[PDB]
C-alpha cells in the first residue's frame, strides 16, 4: 500500500 | 541548541490548534 | 492513534517513521533527537515472542513525513542506519521494562521546516511536567482503532500511578508512566498498533520548548474504557541515553 521509494535508499 | 522549537510554529510565534489544551492542564 | 486528529503541517517535525525494506511497510514510530540520532521503543526492533529481531540493514528511517503511504518528494528525507543500540536491561520477557532503543544514522539529516529535533528533559523539567492530570501529545501513523492517510495527533492526560497499577495485571515499573482519559472523563483517545516507538511530548511553559517525556510502549487493546496506554519514562533512562551518545557519538 506504500508508494515505492527511490531505488537509492 | 534549538531543540523543540518548531520552524512553522514557535520560530514564527504561531500556535498550533490544540497546544493550549496542554498549557491549560499545567496547573 | 485512536480518536485523534490529522496533524497540522510541521506540527511534529521530530516525528520519524521506521520503515521496513522488504516488504515495504510501516514498522514503528520514532523521534529525532539530533541530526544523527533517533529514539524509539526497543520492542520495535527486538521482540522474540513475535519473532522480531531487526538489524540495521532491514530498515530505513523516514523523516519529515506527513502522509503515511506517499513518497513525499522534496519534503521527507530517507536515512540508513549505521547502528542500533538497545537498552541492556530491556525486559521483553515480562513487562517491556526499559522499552527504549537509539538508532545512529549513517549521515546527518538536514533540518528544514518539516525536520527538526525534539528536546530531552532534564531532571527539573521532568519533575515539573510529569504530574497526574498534566497533558502530553502522542503522534503516529498507527491503527485508527483496535489506517490513516496522514499523521495523527492526540492529547492525553498523565494518570496517577495507583490508577495505572490498578488498571492492569502487568507489573508496572518506575520506568513507565500511563496516560489517557478515565471513563468518567468524557474525552477518549489512545495510541495503537503501529504507533509504538513514537513520542509523547509536552510543551514546557517555562521555556516554551517541546520535550519528549515518553515513548509509546504498550497497551492492552486500544482506547478501551478503564485501560491506559503505557509509555517509557525517558528521563529515568537518560543516563543510558547519555552514555550511548557520549561514547558512540
Ligand atoms: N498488548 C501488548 C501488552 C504487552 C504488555 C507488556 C508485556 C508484553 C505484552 C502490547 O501492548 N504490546 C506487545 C508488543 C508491543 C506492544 C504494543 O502493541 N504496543 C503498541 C501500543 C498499543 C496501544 C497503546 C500503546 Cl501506549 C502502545
Ligand atoms: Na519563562
Ligand atoms: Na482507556
Amino acid at each position: 500500500d506504500f508508494e515505492e521509494i527511490p531505488e537509492e535508499y | 541548541a534549538d531543540c523543540g522549537l518548531r520552524p512553522l510554529f514557535e520560530k514564527k510565534s504561531l500556535e498550533d490548534k490544540t497546544e493550549r489544551e496542554l498549557l491549560e492542564s499545567y496547573i | 492513534i485512536v480518536e485523534g486528529s490529522d496533524a497540522e503541517i510541521g506540527m511534529s517535525p521530530w516525528q520519524v517513521m521506521l520503515f521496513r525494506k522488504s516488504p515495504q511497510e510501516l514498522l514503528c514510530g520514532a523521534s529525532l533527537i539530533s541530526d544523527r540520532w533517533v529514539l524509539t521503543a526497543a520492542h520495535c526492533l527486538l521482540y522474540p515472542p513475535w519473532d522480531k529481531n531487526f538489524t540495521e540493514n532491514d530498515l530505513l528511517v523516514r523523516i519529515g513525513k506527513h502522509s503515511r503511504t506517499r513518497y513525499e518528494r522534496n519534503i521527507e528525507k530517507i536515512s540508513m542506519l549505521e547502528k542500533i543500540y538497545i537498552h541492556p536491561r530491556y525486559n521483553w520477557r515480562e513487562n517491556l521494562d526499559r522499552d527504549i532503543a537509539l538508532m545512529k544514522l549513517k549521515k546527518p539529516v538536514a533540518f528544514s521546516d518539516y525536520i527538526h529535533p525534539v528536546c530531552l528533559p532534564d531532571r527539573e523539567t521532568a519533575a515539573s511536567l510529569l504530574q497526574a492530570g498534566y497533558k502530553g501529545r502522542v503522534t503516529g501513523w498507527g491503527n485508527l482503532k483496535e489506517q490513516p492517510s496522514v499523521l495523527q495527533v492526540v492529547n492525553l492526560p498523565i494518570v496517577e500511578r495507583p490508577v495505572c497499577k490498578d488498571s492492569t495485571r502487568i507489573r508496572i515499573t518506575d520506568n513507565m508512566f500511563c496516560a489517557g482519559y478515565k471513563p468518567d472523563e468524557g474525552k477518549r483517545g489512545d495510541a495503537c498498533e503501529g504507533d509504538s516507538g513514537g513520542p509523547f511530548v509536552m510543551k514546557s511553559p517555562f521555556n516554551n520548548r517541546w520535550y519528549q517525556m515518553g515513548i509509546v510502549s504498550w497497551g492492552e487493546g486500544c482506547d478501551r474504557d478503564g485501560k491506559y496506554g503505557f509509555y517509557t519514562h525517558v528521563f529515568r533512562l537518560k543516563k543510558w541515553i547519555q552514555k550511548v551518545i557520549d561514547q558512540f557519538g
